[PDB]
């Protein structure tokens, strides 16, 4: 028996300059997919002429995505990060806010912790779906590194 | 137009009923040509050197490929007066048979 | 392409082979690609009538591509090597089909984030036109024919007749 | 043609057993001229200077990349005669140990 729940997942997010301290996601969507990560592709393959193979390293990113509840404190602070320009920060040779996601899933202690990397897109205002209740926003970062998963 | 003394299976001047020699020409001529120059191992001819098939170091040895084999057979295949090219060739491999069969196209 | 029944599981395509002292050289490339064009022109001449004849036909060099990934460092190294050989023909095999008197005219090496590891590469080697594609030799030592050297100029020297009897004494 | 004069490991004048020098020709004088060559630091010719391995700025220092090492060493070899090029040269690192080897393709 294999418990592969989501529920007690939480998120420590934190930016370089926007939230030194760092914010936490508790109250995520319930139409969307709390997590969602594209697959990740860090080799690659091309063919000889001959017919052999040849396997050779690329380059991948993490584009990971959150949801969350609309109107929440969670989805006003990522609001908060998405609408923060590059332009406006100091220059450091790491990434302009440089933000790291500690995901700790479940109360067993898996903590991955994605790091060096910034968000990407997201919702920049609330959409009304048909049935007349507001659509969960699903905020998408991109990372570039995916090494510290513990157990 | 090739002319050439006409010799047996044994590679020896085999005359004629007559005690005469026979001059072969055009097609039996270049026929007999192709076969003496199909059997004469490389650095035979002290005159050419490079000349030949390479039958110690492109047949007969332990190689990964037998490119250098049909290319060497050929080339001594094209060396032979009026050959002009070779229809067809094949580099068979049997057991321990290392079967060749050319089509030449000698002009006559 | 057929024409020979190698019957062998372990057969090698691609072999640039050194043509003196018979070696092969980058012998880790993972060949991808190869390109063995041809070329040569016509003489088109119109002439009076409405007409044009075309005299003869000149062979210009072979030129052949090949598209290549390198995998270390050591065979990127050889590849400049090759390049920077200015001394010896190299002969290609490429598959069923043997070049001789082949040389390095260009190479480029890319490298992108699409591979990290490994470098793409991009030879390209042109023939070497001769005169006479087979030559005659001779065995032995005694009977070259003789090079002439033309005109000289004999340079000079002060060791006097004294020396050079003392050397032919000793 | 090189040659060279026989050395020992302590890179002094070893002499044969009848109290003369030999002079070895060809693959092992190339093969000990690029081990003494791999020995000499740089900037210990006084009429070459440039010329040495940098086992003092490339090597034994706190160098972010290899690379530098690597072209040095490969620069040591190359400036032997008759050496071409180099098969293979491994730069690994053990926990305190330079492991470096070569595969030099000298033309003997």
């Amino acid at each position: 028996m294999i418990n592969v729940s989501g529920f007690g997942t939480g998120i420590v997010i934190v930016s370089a300059s926007s939230f030194p301290m760092g914010f936490s996601l508790s109250k995520f969507a319930d139409d969307e997919s709390p997590i969602s990560s594209k697959e990740l592709e860090p080799f690659g393959y091309e063919m000889l002429y001959d017919g052999g193979l040849f396997a050779f390293d690329k380059a991948a990113p993490l584009e990971v995505s959150v949801s969350v509840i609309a109107g929440s404190e969670d989805d006003i602070n990522l609001r908060i990060l998405l609408n923060s320009k590059k332009g406006s920060f100091r220059f450091l040779p790491g990434i302009i806010p440089d933000m790291t996601t500690l995901v700790a899933t479940l109360p067993d202690g898996g903590r991955t912790v994605l790091s060096n990397g910034t968000i990407i897109k997201g919702p920049a205002i609330d959409t009304i779906q048909n049935t007349g209740r507001r659509k969960g926003n699903t905020y998408t970062f991109v990372f570039g590194s995916y090494l510290g998963a513990q157990t | 137009s090739t002319s050439t003394i006409r010799t047996g299976t044994n590679n020896d001047i085999l005359l004629d009923d007559n005690g005469n020699m026979v001059i072969l020409r055009d097609v039996e001529a270049c026929a007999q040509d192709v076969r003496a120059a199909m059997l004469m191992r490389t650095g035979e001819n002290i005159f050419d050197v490079n000349s030949g098939v390479g039958y110690f170091e492109y047949i007969f040895s332990p190689q990964k490929s037998y490119d250098d084999a049909r290319k060497s057979i050929a080339d001594a295949i094209l060396s032979s007066p009026d050959v002009t090219g070779i229809e067809q060739l094949d580099i068979d491999i049997t057991g321990e048979v290392f079967g060749v069969d050319a089509k030449v196209i000698t002009i006559h | 392409m057929l024409g020979i029944f190698t019957s062998l599981l372990s057969s090698r395509s691609f072999s640039i082979v050194d043509q003196n002292t018979n070696q092969l050289v980058a012998a880790d490339l993972r060949i991808s690609r190869v390109n063995t064009r041809f070329s040569s022109v016509g003489q088109r001449h119109m002439l009076e009538d409405g007409k044009t004849k075309m005299d003869s036909r000149t062979i210009h060099p072979m030129e052949i591509i090949v598209e290549v990934f390198c995998p270390s460092i050591d065979v990127v190294d050889q590849i400049n090597q090759l390049l920077l050989d200015r001394d010896t023909l190299y002969k290609v095999i490429t598959r069923g089909m043997v070049f001789e008197r082949m040389m390095c005219t260009s190479e480029a090496l890319n490298q992108t984030p699409d591979m990290i590891s490994a470098t793409p590469a991009r030879l390209t080697f042109s023939q070497v036109l001769v005169q006479n594609p087979k030559p005659i030799m001779f065995r032995n030592a005694g009977d070259s024919s003789m090079i002439d050297r033309g005109l000289a100029l004999a340079e000079d020297v002060v060791g006097s007749a004294g020396d050079l009897f003392d050397y032919a004494v000793n």
